[PDB]
């Protein structure tokens, strides 16, 4: 590790540069060093540590759709062929990404969250192995395929059964994680029904729970709840 | 592309 | 050179994708493989080079300004010290993006400027050379900032002075070039006089050329004459 | 900052 000379805190500290400065990839550096040091996160700091990763897979995710929009047109009948480079950066772009989930699935797994014992570090965790399974979904086209769907599934149906037992309907985590694996529904398994049954039980709950919340509360639950009805809009 | 987060 | 075993024509194919799905490091990595097969640019390829680094440096320079902003801040009287981080992040941001500066610098030196002979490509890489130059002085706090900022006016000078006699007052390039070097003399140069004059001039020239342009070429003039009132209108 | 190209 590159990072294994640094300070936990100077590590903290320098990922909140980063993000202030929009260099994703040094804050996600900063942190995959924060997260080897072995201690466990706080909150603050797995807040961190997704928003670093998601805006570097997120980049990778557009260029690779960019990619592959181009590679389709390509091998429809009627376009000239223009040799191996358009499939080759393709996977270049894929490989990469596909580092970069493997990489988070590898904090995930060493060790955060096994030592992961509070409903709230555990479901965010859960939820962020979901979503680095459907990243991975979403560029497999080989022998893997079935088996990655399926982690992404099991990984968020833990961090579902924990949530529904431990956190209230308005909890954004809660609702986050009912959010993406929503989205997963949808996209990757082939299950709009599923995905726009959770989205509305999701929000229509969260609904019934907003009469518990201060003010500040409110905001963040209704601000995920938008999420969730943006997406029933887009699929009814 | 729908909403994540 | 890892590009070293890739074809010219696949590192200007791959370029182009690059910059589709807006992956500039990727694009400047190809664009720099390209220039390293020996042959001399074309138009587009310059460009290619050009869009690319631009894209690159310009968000380090972004970020830079950031972390520069955060030090100075920490550096005022009733400011709470919270140690190194800063300066650290700032000053590696800082190499990174002088970095960036010196490997443009080497393409146009080894051996883009010297086998440049139309006025068309002379005039666009001394415009980079005074350009990156420029980035460099922008950073520069040292012993050589002198130096840095001189070789920046002389590329631009260059540039100048071969655009004047070769190419008429609307070429993009002649415009491109004066609206920058104008710039120089404003932030690098501590000149503002200068750099009124020289936008103000080269506007007016410009404006006097208008009618022998096709409609193509005077929707290009114009766009960058905008440019120069835009300035005019900034420091006036 | 003002405009460069
Ligand atoms: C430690 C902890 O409890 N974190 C949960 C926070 C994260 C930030 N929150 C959000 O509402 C946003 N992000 C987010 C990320 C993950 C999950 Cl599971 C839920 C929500 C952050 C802001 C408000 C900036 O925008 C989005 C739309 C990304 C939601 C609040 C809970
Ligand atoms: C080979 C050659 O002749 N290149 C000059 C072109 C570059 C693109 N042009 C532009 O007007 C823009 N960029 C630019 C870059 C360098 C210089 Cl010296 C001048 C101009 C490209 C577009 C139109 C996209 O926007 C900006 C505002 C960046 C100008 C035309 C001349
Ligand atoms: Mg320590
Ligand atoms: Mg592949
Ligand atoms: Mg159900
Ligand atoms: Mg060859
Ligand atoms: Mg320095
Ligand atoms: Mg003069």
């Amino acid at each position: 590790g590159a990072m294994g000379s640094m300070e936990r805190a100077s590590l903290i500290q320098k990922a909140k540069l980063a993000e202030q400065a929009e260099r994703y990839e040094d804050m996600a550096a900063f942190m995959k060093g924060a997260v080897e040091k072995g201690e466990e996160l706080s909150c603050e700091e797995r807040n961190l540590l997704s928003v670093a990763y998601k805006n570097v897979v997120g980049g990778q995710r557009a260029a690779w759709r960019v990619l592959s929009s181009i590679e389709q047109k390509s091998n429809e009948e009627g376009s000239e062929e223009k040799g191996p480079e358009v499939r080759e950066y393709r996977e270049k772009v894929e490989t990469e990404l596909q580092g970069v989930c493997d990489t988070v699935l590898g904090l995930l797994d060493s060790h955060l969250i096994k030592e992961a014992g509070d409903a709230e570090s555990r479901v965010f965790y859960l939820k962020m192995k979901g979503d680095y399974y459907r990243y991975l979904a979403e560029v497999a086209t080989g022998d893997d395929k079935k088996r990655i769907i399926d982690s992404a599934r099991s990984a968020y149906q833990e961090a579902m059964d924990i949530s529904k037992k431990e956190m209230p309907p308005t909890n954004p985590i809660r609702l986050g994680l009912a959010l993406n694996f929503s989205v997963f529904h949808y996209e990757i398994a082939n299950s709009p029904e599923e995905a726009i049954s959770l989205a509305k039980t999701t929000f229509d709950e969260a609904m019934a729970d907003l009469h518990t919340l201060s003010e500040d509360s409110y905001k963040d639950s209704t601000l995920i709840m938008q999420l969730l009805r943006d997406n029933l809009t887009l699929w009814t | 592309f729908p909403a994540t987060v």
